[PDB]
């Protein structure tokens, strides 16, 4: 199931929309593009330059294939978010000095109130529900799913002219704190639908964060006598789930009723309720296909295929995590022989002290981020939030470091925290994992060949 | 009321509950285990004959103990057996094990036990003068009476009955001290108290947090919250009310399994507190805070005396003492770490938006091309450029005062970093000196008091020098440069330009100290240097803001710690050497000292410096860049105690029988590793010098041998070495260091805790 | 008793460190960075992009030698010190065998160079000296030992003149009758410089290989020389330093010679002793360059003025590279020398014990460690040898091995040029180095420190 | 055991990132880029942008495993044979 869900190569289908759209620059002098955007003006530059050249290709206002074979579904949409003007508090020191003032967003500050030339559906607030969206959790916050937003055309030469006339009168102000395209492409020759958003977030303190999402989706699943096949083997794994729900739960009725101290009861309830999560996502999703026979009743509207992309990611991490697991359970059968017997109860034995001095070392672990966090966290860029710098130590142990910006940043208190974590973590916590697991196998083996 | 829409998080509350939670599940562990030591058993006493024949009769089965009603210790009579277990016609003359001890005071008890007939014999007393403490007396009624009627004395009336009632149940029902004042197998199992109290304070801060987020409006409304000088009228009544409303319900459980419902209710209150109490403003949390902690200290002192008013024995006891001990340490420490944590996180969102607010002022700026240059003429474009449209156009509406530009003469202008002197402090005409009538039209500008100090790369300045106020508007600003420009004002002298002028942000609530320096070793030469320092302008006179609740906090914690350790430094005298021990504890006092002294001068500058510039706002600099290192050294400090505070917490954890192994291996290993770090030091040493003095000979023909096997400090390659200014040292120890490890060399220390583990388990277990 | 010892030895340590320093820091090597930049760097016109470091063609290279080779020759902002020379070595036609296969269309065939297939026969027109050949004796000329080949100090040279407008007349004739035919194999350019603007020295040497198969391979070797005289104080604590060296590692040797004459009969049965021989041996050859060098920069002088004859500077150069990389391994020796002497306590004496009492084993497995790994150098070199640039020849396999254990992986080429047995390779190599080989020296460390720890306490 | 762990964590890792990453394409290029994380040669600037979770607890377990207990365990293997083969020739 798994690996026909990964099926032949995709990602060259992925590859060839991201360097289309990413990595073409803005213009032809200018060396900017989407994934170095810095300002406005950038964003302003980029939506009419490489994003209308990297929609609509040419061969009565034909399709574009973006490819030539790409088809670009319907119409794309741009949507906004606001805040308030005066919806901070500002000193009483200097309201003659600074008159106005935007918060960070939240869905306590937005504004919903007409402006500009109020006259379409871009200057007027529109609500989630009457969107039909949902929250995106950008990098910054968690937005929302309503806005101002804007249809774009099927040609060229009218999305042009859109969005000149929304640069005109003037539509990104400094309330602006986010802004979104999307669109979508089938590509018939194989079966496989592509999702795409932009987001570009503009923080309260000035600056443009870009980021972007592309992903492929098969809608149409029956085609091919291997999608016959894949729905069988789906029918057969539904019932391998239902036969092993039944016997753990015969299993825990009465015989064993505490059947939690054995890891690998543990494993088969974490195994069983993964894929019930799984085989109900799928469900609850695959069932939900409206949207496409919405769009297709009249194509020339924007299809809103986001909820399908967001649980298909989410099937897939499901999906991956159970496929790990269930890998994972294959230990409890190899026992052969003596070699593999005593080298599980090795590791079975060394877990119980190996936890205890994991406890000791992760603590310091924290101490050591909380200390980078506190000192290098508004400078470096590497420790600007708690779990960048986790991961930091934990590339740092990896050797993947640039001990010159830490340097930069404290020249003292860098190099004792760079020179100090890397000592104790090397000479001291290395070894006494080391001194426990030799310890254990010596006396497991010892005692083995005693008795 | 259903406030905060908003999806905000305080993390005072959260951090609060965090903490009740591990001191009450630590609490609960060592008190089951003190549970089962108790319950595994279960100076006044004298060690002298107790034979007492002088009476008869009184044949029968009697066994009973003496009540040692004084201070420090309130027990009752016990129960013992001998050989003859009280035949007929025997008295018995024996000792009881009772660990309470009196005093050389009129606080003696005996009690009695006629189990049947009535007694007929008369012992006096237990015949002893000075045996442990002499709190005794061979003197006694001796007279008989009725069944379980023991006779008074010292060394029915009510104001004999009711007093010496409150020196037996005042330390038994007084909750807050009655945990390590609990008589032995009262049917309370010393947990349900510690659920009883936890359950309170829990409930405490819940309605705190409740009145002054939900139920702010009914009475106070438009506001509630507007008082913060503490003056006796705020916080004060606010515990008190919460007390009255929420003691009563105590009382339902006080009086049975309630400790199943009862984390129930803990589990909602936190979930309340965390809901409820997650949109309050600094003000706001810290006068919930103050009215929580009143709240307690008014329960403690208030409401506590209103309702009490209605051989290895000696081993044993060491073991309960010390028990009692750690329970006592563990509070107090538990406390001092909510304390720091209180002082560290404060500013979380904050950090975070410091972090994002430089980043992009650095780009609005052109950090790269300011930094990046090799001409000190383009200069001047580069900030007719990108400097005087940043500070007077539309994209910077705050800015929070005009900039300024001073510049050091030196007076020994240089012939073309090295070769420097004094420098200048006379005043100069325009152009240069010229005192016609009075002072220079450039004038020195005597540096301020505080505020100083840059400390740049190949020099340390001051806060003096000859400053231009760079006008206010776009068009004065332009003459003023190019009058500086074609008027020699940079021209001849040229040791340093400083240029500063600040940065505010109202959308995240941070200033930023924004400064701009060049050095001038030689004519003709110049090096940028390009420093931002986010922070936050809180002040003194602001009122009770939490950094000063918890720096006078931390100075009451560090002048605790300082009589304690002195207490003992001073009985010792000299000679306290060879442990880290009282070296630990002055560090320890040095940074909790030094976290609150920092903090308070970051306070009295900010509000300094604020008045000062509310003083003229067009007018002068403030030079808010003490308040900025201020801030950013009392961070360091307070991260630096946390780190501390942490790394005990770690080594505290030995505790656990199966867990004591590792840091006895670490201590009893500690020599052999040092011997094993002296060779690694000498041969990383070695090391360095051989690449350095092999990377330092040619470009690209090096060696070929040598290079194959050269480690350098990661992040940098093989091509840009050896910087011409100066040799730093911290990148020659990052390359010994990664040298030593990629090396191997490192793996020696598993060689040592190997053996070292492998026979401290072996003297563990097999004895 | 061994209180003097060891005081003799520290007081010879902080000598050796005065010296070093006083050699780290001689502000050269920005002057070499500088100087190289000048020529290696610069375009040879204002239109094209080629230097010296991406030279490609036979065309490039003429335009080199007239233009950015003059325009950096004669304008940091050194100057001239004499004639520059211009040779070249090139083989003659008619050197092959071309099979009968295929011989009705290649007429002229060119062996790879050797001096079997030297050319000597005097080739255009007979003017100059640059037409004809001239042995290597006459030339005072020595070997190379470039990257394809090593070559001779013979061929066909050249010495240019003072002036840039009679250098590029004469350059530009060398190119109007070709001179670089097919058969050509190699060139090199050789000058000196003054710099006046700062005392210090300097002598070039640029090397073109033209391979039989196409192209060219540019190589370069910059080496300044020093000029140093009493100039400022630290110049004398350091002279008086290296006198006071001098007479130390005298008295040492003359220390060593007894050592030598009353412990005749053993004296390579210890590890330490070795090491003394070899550090003083080294020092001996160092004192003996240092010398050499110092005798002979006195020579040099006579052509700052006007000289208009070639300085044949290249012994020079080359016995500095050997000063310097002595000095390195001498002071390294020095210090693992003092790193002996720490024997002060029982955990010392343990750890010196169990360093000492596992040598022989140290010693046996590095063999079986250099078989493994020289068996999969070679196996890199045959598979990826032809393609990868990083294993072109067996002792740069070496190092890309010694590289790639210390996580220097590329993987990049390694995959492309052999997508089986690449990847086959660098998995086996990574899995066995990092997890199984590595760690008997480790076992064996372990063991003897054990073993150690139990003898001491049973004693 | 040590490739049965590597292969479920390389598994893991195809099943996650083997549409937008080029270092996990192929389940061959997984495995590939697993030795080489070992020898710190790695982004994580798109390991860390094509799933915000779960790819960074794939990069924090797989280091802490491979470097904390399975590199460890071959070490006490290698230990434990050589003392045990040197200790039994020796005496015999
Ligand atoms: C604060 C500022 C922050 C800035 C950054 C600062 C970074 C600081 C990072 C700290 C990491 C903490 C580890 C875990 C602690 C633990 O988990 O445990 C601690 C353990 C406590 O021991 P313990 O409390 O359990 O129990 C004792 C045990 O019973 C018997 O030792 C007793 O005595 P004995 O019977 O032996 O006579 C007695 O000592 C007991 O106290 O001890 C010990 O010292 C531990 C010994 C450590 C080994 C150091 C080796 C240096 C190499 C040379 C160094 C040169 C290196 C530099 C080169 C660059």
């Amino acid at each position: 199931l798994t690996y026909g869900m990964m099926s032949s190569n995709v990602y060259y289908y992925t590859r060839m929309m991201s360097q289309l759209f990413l990595d073409t620059p803005v213009s032809k002098t200018e060396k900017t593009n989407f994934k170095t955007l810095s300002s406005m003006e950038d964003f302003w530059k980029f939506t009419e330059g490489s994003l209308l050249d990297g929609l609509y290709w040419k061969m009565a206002d034909n399709r574009s294939f973006i490819f030539y074979e790409n088809l670009l579904l319907g119409v794309p949409r741009i949507r906004q978010l606001r805040v308030r003007n005066g919806s901070c508090s500002i000193p009483q020191d200097l309201r003659d000095e600074i008159k106005e003032c935007y918060d960070v967003y939240s869905v306590s500050s937005e504004d919903r109130a007409p402006f500009g030339p109020r006259n379409g559906t871009a200057w007027i607030y529109t609500s989630e529900k009457d969107l039909n969206g949902s929250s995106h959790w950008g990098i910054i916050a968690t937005y929302s799913g309503a806005g101002y937003y804007l249809d774009l055309s099927r040609t060229r030469e009218e999305t042009a002219a859109q969005v000149a006339s929304l640069k005109k009168n003037v539509w990104l102000d400094r309330g602006t704190r986010a802004t979104f395209i999307d669109f979508s492409v089938y590509n018939a020759n194989i079966n496989l639908f592509c999702v795409v958003r932009l987001l570009v977030e503009f923080p309260a303190t000035g600056g443009v964060i870009p980021s972007w999402q592309f992903q492929p989706l098969k809608l149409i699943r029956y085609v091919t006598t291997f999608d016959f096949f894949l729905a069988a083997c789906e029918i057969i794994f539904c019932f391998f789930i239902f036969y092993y729900v039944v016997e753990e739960i015969l299993e825990i009725r009465i015989h064993k009723l505490h059947y939690f101290r054995s890891f690998w009861n543990c494993l088969d309830v974490v195994i069983v309720v993964l894929s019930v999560v799984a085989i109900g996502i799928n469900i609850y999703r695959t069932s939900n296909v409206e949207v496409l026979l919405q769009f297709l009743e009249d194509q020339n509207t924007f299809p809103n295929f986001e909820h399908l992309a967001y649980w298909q990611i989410q099937f897939n991490n499901i999906a991956a995590v159970t496929v790990f697991f269930v890998w994972i359970k294959l230990f409890k059968f190899i026992n052969f022989n003596r070699t593999m017997s005593q080298l599980s109860t090795t590791m079975s034995r060394c877990a119980k002290d190996l936890f205890g001095f994991a406890i000791m070392f992760f603590i310091i672990f924290l101490a050591y981020a909380q200390l980078a966090y506190l000192v290098f966290g508004t400078q470096v860029d590497d420790f600007s939030t708690f779990q960048e710098c986790i991961f930091t130590q934990f590339r740092i142990i990896l050797g993947d470091i640039n001990f010159a910006e830490i340097e930069e940043a404290n020249r003292v208190l860098g190099p004792i925290y760079f020179t100090t974590f890397v000592f104790f973590m090397f000479f001291i916590l290395l070894n006494m994992f080391l001194a426990i697991i030799n310890d254990t196998y010596s006396e497991v083996k010892s005692d083995l060949a005693q008795q | 009321v259903f406030p905060e829409p908003t999806a905000d998080v305080n993390y005072i509350v959260m951090l609060t509950c965090a903490v009740c939670l591990v001191t009450y599940m630590v609490m609960a562990a060592i008190l089951h285990k003190l549970d089962q030591l108790d319950a595994s058993r279960g100076r006044f006493k004298y060690e002298i004959l107790v034979k007492t024949g002088w009476g008869r009769g009184s044949g029968t089965t009697a066994h009973v103990g003496i009540m040692l009603y004084g201070v420090d210790s309130r027990s009752g009579h016990r129960h013992l057996d001998g050989d003859r277990a009280f035949h007929r016609n025997s008295l018995d003359i024996f000792r009881i094990a009772t660990p309470h001890s009196l005093g050389s005071v009129w606080k003696i008890r005996v009690w009695h036990d006629n189990k049947g007939l009535s007694p007929a014999w008369f012992l006096q007393h237990v015949i002893v003068r000075d045996l442990q403490t002499a709190r005794s007396a061979f003197f006694l009624v001796n007279d008989w009476l009725s069944v379980e009627t023991e006779a008074n004395g010292g060394l029915l009336r009510f104001r004999r009955l009711l007093v010496a009632e409150l020196q037996r149940g005042f330390f038994d029902k007084h909750i807050w001290l009655s945990i390590w004042d609990r008589p032995p197998r009262s049917r309370f199992t010393r947990i349900q108290r510690a659920t009883c109290c936890v359950l309170l304070i829990c409930l405490f801060l819940g309605a705190n947090a409740v009145w002054y987020g939900a139920v702010g409006d009914s009475a106070y409304s438009t506001g509630h919250v507007s008082r913060l000088s503490p003056l006796s009228v705020d916080t004060v009544a606010v515990g008190l009310v919460s007390s009255v409303v929420v003691y009563p319900v105590y009382l339902a459980i006080l009086f049975s399994l309630a400790h199943g419902l009862s984390l129930l209710l803990v589990a909602v209150a936190v979930a309340v507190s965390g809901w409820v109490g997650a949109s309050f403003p600094p003000g706001v949390s810290v006068a919930w805070l103050l009215s929580s902690s009143a709240s307690f200290l008014a329960s403690f002192l208030g409401w506590e005396p209103l309702k009490v008013l209605l051989f290895l024995a000696k081993e044993e006891a060491r073991k309960v003492k010390r028990l009692h001990g750690m329970l006592r340490s563990l509070l107090v420490y538990m406390l001092f770490l909510l304390v720091t944590l209180l002082a560290s996180y404060g500013d979380a969102s904050c950090h975070g938006h410091a972090y994002r607010l430089q980043s992009a002022i650095k780009q609005e700026l052109h950090s790269r091309a300011f930094l990046a240059i090799t001409r000190s003429e383009e200069l001047w474009p580069w900030m007719a450029h990108v400097l005087l449209p940043y500070v007077h156009g539309n994209q910077s509406s705050p800015e929070l005062g005009p900039p300024r530009l001073r510049q050091v003469r030196l007076q020994e202008a240089l012939y073309p970093c090295s070769a420097a002197g004094g420098f200048s402090t006379s005043d100069y005409d325009v152009g240069w000196e010229s005192p016609h009538n009075g002072s220079g039209t450039w004038a020195y500008s005597a540096p301020d008091l505080l505020g100083a100090w840059s400390w740049g790369s190949c020099a340390v300045y001051d806060s003096g020098g000859y400053v231009q106020e760079l006008g206010l508007s776009l068009e004065e600003s332009r003459d003023r440069l190019r009058f500086l420009q074609l008027h020699n004002w940079l021209d001849n002298r040229s040791r340093a330009v400083f240029l500063e002028l600040t940065r505010y942000s109202p959308a995240v609530g941070l200033h930023a100290a924004v400064t701009l320096r060049l050095e001038f070793p030689a004519a003709g030469r110049a090096l940028a240097a390009l420093s931002v320092r986010p922070f936050a302008l809180r002040r003194l006179s602001a009122g009770l803001s939490l950094p000063l609740l918890t720096s006078v906090c931390l100075l009451l914690f560090a002048v605790h710690f300082a009589v304690a350790e002195a207490r003992t430094w001073h009985r010792e005298g000299r000679w306290r050497v060879l442990r880290l021990g009282a070296w630990a504890r002055w560090l320890l006092v040095a940074l909790t000292a030094a976290t609150a002294l920092v903090r308070l001068a970051q306070l009295g500058a900010a509000d300094r410096q604020w008045t000062r510039f509310v003083r003229g706002r067009p007018r002068r600099f403030t030079s808010f860049d003490q308040v900025a290192q201020l801030s950013s050294a009392a961070r360091g400090l307070a991260a630096s105690l946390l780190f501390l505070l942490l790394v005990k917490a770690a080594q505290q954890l030995r505790f656990v029988r199966q867990w004591s192994v590792f840091g006895k291996t670490l201590c009893r290993a500690l020599p052999e590793l040092l011997g094993v770090t002296l060779g690694l030091v000498v041969l990383g040493v070695a090391y360095a010098q051989l690449a350095i003095l092999l990377v330092s000979s040619c470009v690209d023909s090096l060696w070929s041998v040598a290079q194959a096997l050269l480690v350098l400090c990661p992040g940098t390659g093989l091509s840009t070495l050896c910087p011409a200014e100066s040799w730093h040292l911290s990148p020659l120890l990052c390359v010994g260091l990664w040298a030593l490890r990629l090396w191997g060399a490192l793996r020696l220390g598993a060689v040592i805790l190997r053996w070292r583990y492998h026979a401290l388990r072996g003297e563990l277990y097999r004895p | 008793s061994v209180l003097r010892e060891l005081v003799t030895y520290l007081l010879f340590l902080i000598v050796l460190c005065i010296l070093t320093y006083g050699m780290m820091s001689s502000n050269v090597y920005y002057y070499t960075r500088m100087m190289s930049q000048l020529f290696l760097d610069t375009p040879v016109s204002k239109t094209e992009k080629t230097n010296f470091k991406t030279l490609s063609s036979m065309e490039d290279f003429w335009k080199f030698t007239e233009g950015s080779l003059l325009d950096g020759l004669y304008w940091y902002e050194n100057l001239l010190l004499g004639v520059p020379r211009i040779r070249q070595l090139r083989v003659r036609n008619g050197s092959c065998s071309i099979p009968q296969d295929l011989r009705d269309e290649i007429k002229e065939c060119y062996d790879v160079y050797s001096v079997s297939s030297e050319d000597r026969a005097p080739f255009g027109p007979r003017n100059g000296t640059a037409w004809i050949y001239t042995s290597e004796k006459d030339l005072n000329g020595s070997s190379h030992w470039g990257i394809i080949a090593t070559y001779s100090g013979a061929g066909y040279y050249l010495d240019l003149s003072r002036t840039r407008e009679e250098t590029a007349a004469q350059v530009a004739s060398l190119k109007k009758n070709v001179w670089l035919d097919r058969g050509t194999r190699a060139t090199f350019i050789d000058f000196s410089v003054y710099n006046a603007n700062i005392n210090l020295f300097c002598v070039v040497r640029l090397l073109v290989e033209f391979p039989a198969t196409g192209g060219v391979i540019p190589s370069w070797q910059f080496q300044p020389l020093k000029l140093i005289r009493y100039v400022t104080t630290f110049d004398f604590f350091l002279a008086a330093c290296e006198i006071i060296f001098c007479f130390f590692i005298f008295y040492y040797v003359v220390e060593e010679i007894l050592e030598i004459r009353i412990h005749k009969l053993h004296y390579f049965r210890s590890f330490w002793n070795c090491l003394d021989v070899v550090i003083v041996v080294l020092s001996v050859v160092a004192i003996g360059i240092n010398i050499y060098r110092t005798s002979n920069v006195e020579v040099l002088l006579q052509f700052l003025e006007d000289q208009n004859t070639f300085p044949n500077f290249e012994h020079l150069a080359y016995w500095q590279i050997q000063f310097n990389n002595i000095a390195a391994v001498t002071v390294f020796f020095v210090w693992i020398k003092l790193f002996k002497f720490i024997n002060f306590n029982r955990t010392m004496s343990q750890l010196s014990t169990t360093m000492s009492r596992c040598a022989k084993d140290l010693f046996g497995f590095a063999i079986m460690f250099f078989i493994i790994f020289l068996a999969y150098a070679q196996l890199a070199y045959l598979v990826f040898g032809t393609q990868v640039d990083d294993f072109s020849t067996f002792q740069e396999c070496i190092f890309t091995q010694f590289r790639i254990i210390l996580g220097d992986i590329n993987f990049a080429e390694i995959e492309e040029a052999n997508r089986v047995l690449g990847p086959i390779y660098f998995t086996t190599f990574v899995f066995f180095m990092f997890f199984i080989l590595l760690n008997m020296f480790l076992a064996i460390i372990n063991d003897t420190y054990s073993e150690v720890k139990s003898d001491l306490a049973q004693q």
